[PDB]
């Protein structure tokens, strides 16, 4: 298949302030990731496609952008269902042997 | 004093070559620019 | 806008072959790509196939190709996805999901990659 | 080799008295060089190939001949005047497209009943 | 009925534009051409030459 490394892999930031997800590609994807929001439950739900283009009915606040191996998705400001999974899937490949990402992960802040 | 034909750049083409079905990539981001010629027609006569 | 309903949670047992169909309505069917993708419980989404409406050809990801033929039928207007040699970590949400790429009957065709319209997510757990 | 067919506009007779008269820059140069090459020696590979096969019918190193065999009237039959102070070779060659192979096996057989004489 | 025989492969952009090309007969063929500029298709052509 095709592998998907990243590093650092991810940093602990605490809930309440902007906070940006960095997509990693291993090869050189132009404008060909899309971004997923997923929160537990159902499907998810694609925000930007292109790298840059938004979505239809999805809020203008994020704001995606980036291109080869570096891809940035960054908040305005975090909404209460803006904790989700994000899955940045690459789909530069031709016959379509595409792949998804690895999603983020929030740790529980349990005192 | 000049006639247009309004057209689009199609992709999914049937092949001159054979009894086919292709299909090509989207087309690029630019200017596509042809000045040809027109030496020629093809007609064919009504049914009735 | 347009929403697509997936078949009923399905259960069945290793060594045998699953059938999943998720149907598209609202616009015309064929004027779409269909791709297939699935998710583990607690990991992220495994892009499995795809298949082009208007031209019925499939393209399945190469470490799970030989186990899984993705077609569609425009007559009842739904893509099935079937798999072959069910094995227990295999368990996991399967999804379907739609692209609109341009009016492809008439020769335009976007061929877009990413995934705009979803279903409503059918599980398979295969075991004992 | 193909220049000798200016001729084909003159006629049965001019042809018959005409017979007897005679029968970067550098890389083009040389792809197109060769390519006239490969026709001179196809042309005297082709009168070899043809000038033995008249050394079957007996003749050989001749340009016009004529062995001992009458001529059918099934051949076209037309008066020899005419078709020999108004008319086109390829004309003629149309008229008698089908009976060559006629023609060109019966003269081999022809010979070979000459041969027969010092073949005694 | 028919196998529609899906022979996916790469398809990247390049130029093409048409450049002149002509045909010519080799080793020992000639190619006439009808100099006669009034044509009807079939018939006589009597303005003919080698090429
Ligand atoms: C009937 O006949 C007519 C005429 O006989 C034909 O018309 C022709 O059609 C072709 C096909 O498109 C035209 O070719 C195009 O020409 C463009 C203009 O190029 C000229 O001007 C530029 C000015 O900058 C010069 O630089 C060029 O000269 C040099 O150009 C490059 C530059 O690096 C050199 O490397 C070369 O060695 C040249 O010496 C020309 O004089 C030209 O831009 C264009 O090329 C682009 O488009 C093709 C299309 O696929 C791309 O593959 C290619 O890579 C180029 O990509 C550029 O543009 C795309 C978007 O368009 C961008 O995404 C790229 O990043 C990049 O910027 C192509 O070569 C030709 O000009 C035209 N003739 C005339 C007189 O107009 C008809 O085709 C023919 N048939 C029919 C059915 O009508
Ligand atoms: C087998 C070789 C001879 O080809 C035919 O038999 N063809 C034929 C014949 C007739 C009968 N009339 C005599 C009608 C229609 C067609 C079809 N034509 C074209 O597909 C065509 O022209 N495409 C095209 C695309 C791009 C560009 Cl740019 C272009 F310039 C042209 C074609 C049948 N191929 C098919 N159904 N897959
Ligand atoms: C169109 O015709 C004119 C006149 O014969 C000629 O100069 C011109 O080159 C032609 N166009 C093309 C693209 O060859
Ligand atoms: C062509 O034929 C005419 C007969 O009308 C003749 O007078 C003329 O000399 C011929 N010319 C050539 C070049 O054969
Ligand atoms: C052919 O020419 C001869 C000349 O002797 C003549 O007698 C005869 O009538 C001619 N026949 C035809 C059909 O022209
Ligand atoms: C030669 O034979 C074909 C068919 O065998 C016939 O059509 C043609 O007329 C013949 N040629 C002559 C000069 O009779
Ligand atoms: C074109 O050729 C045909 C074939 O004989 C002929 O009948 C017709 O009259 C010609 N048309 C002209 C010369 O305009």
């Amino acid at each position: 298949d095709i592998v998907m490394t990243q590093s650092p892999a991810t940093l602990s930031v605490s809930p309440g302030e902007r906070a940006t997800l960095s997509c990693r590609a291993s090869e050189s994807v132009s404008s060909d990731l899309a971004w997923y929001q997923q929160k537990p439950g159902q499907a998810p739900r694609l925000l930007i496609y292109g790298a840059s283009t938004r979505a239809t009915g999805v809020p203008a606040r994020f704001s995606g952008s980036g291109s080869g191996a570096e891809f940035t998705l960054t908040i305005s400001s975090l909404q209460s269902e803006d904790f989700a999974v994000y899955y940045c899937q690459q789909y530069n490949n031709w016959p379509p042997r595409y792949t998804f990402g690895q999603g983020t992960r929030l740790e529980i802040k349990r005192t | 004093d000049s006639i247009t034909l309004p057209c689009r750049i199609k992709q999914i083409i049937n092949m001159w070559q054979r009894i086919g079905q292709a299909m090509y990539a989207p087309p690029i981001q630019g200017v596509i620019r042809c000045v040809s010629n027109i030496t020629g027609l093809i007609l064919t006569r009504d049914g009735g | 806008e347009v929403q697509l309903v997936e078949s009923g949670a399905e259960v069945k047992k290793p060594g045998s072959s699953v059938k999943v169909s998720c149907k598209a309505s609202g616009d015309t069917f064929i004027r779409y790509s269909f791709t297939w993708v699935r998710q583990a419980p607690g990991q992220g989404l495994e892009w499995m196939g795809r298949i082009i409406t208007i031209l019925d050809v499939a393209h399945y990801a190469p470490h799970l190709q030989g186990r899984v033929t993705i077609t569609a039928d425009k007559s009842t207007s739904t893509v099935y996805l079937e798999l072959r040699n069910l094995r227990s970590d295999d368990t996991a949400v399967y999804f379907c999901a739609g692209v609109y790429e341009g009016e492809a009957d008439e020769g335009e065709y976007d061929n877009n990659g990413f995934l705009k319209h979803w279903g409503q997510g059918t599980l398979v757990t295969v075991s004992s | 080799f193909l220049g000798f067919l200016g001729a084909a506009g003159s006629t049965m007779g001019a042809a018959s008295m005409t017979l007897t008269v005679q029968a970067q820059h550098l890389l083009k140069l040389t792809v197109w060089g060769i390519k006239q090459l490969q026709a001179r020696v196809l042309a005297v590979e082709r009168y070899l190939r043809d000038q033995q096969l008249l050394g079957i019918w007996g003749c050989s190193g001749k340009l016009i001949c004529c062995t001992n065999v009458p001529w059918n009237s099934s051949w076209s039959n037309r008066n020899l005047s005419e078709i020999w102070d108004n008319m086109t070779w390829l004309q003629w060659d149309k008229e008698i497209s089908n009976y060559t192979q006629i023609i060109y096996g019966l003269l081999e057989e022809s010979q070979n009943q000459q041969e027969k004489n010092e073949q005694d | 009925n028919c196998n529609t025989s899906a022979i996916t492969q790469a398809c990247p952009k390049v130029s093409f534009e048409p450049i002149p090309i002509h045909y010519c007969a080799p080793a020992g063929f000639a190619i006439l051409k009808c100099k006669d500029k009034k044509f009807n298709g079939t018939g006589p052509c009597p303005s003919v030459s080698t090429v």
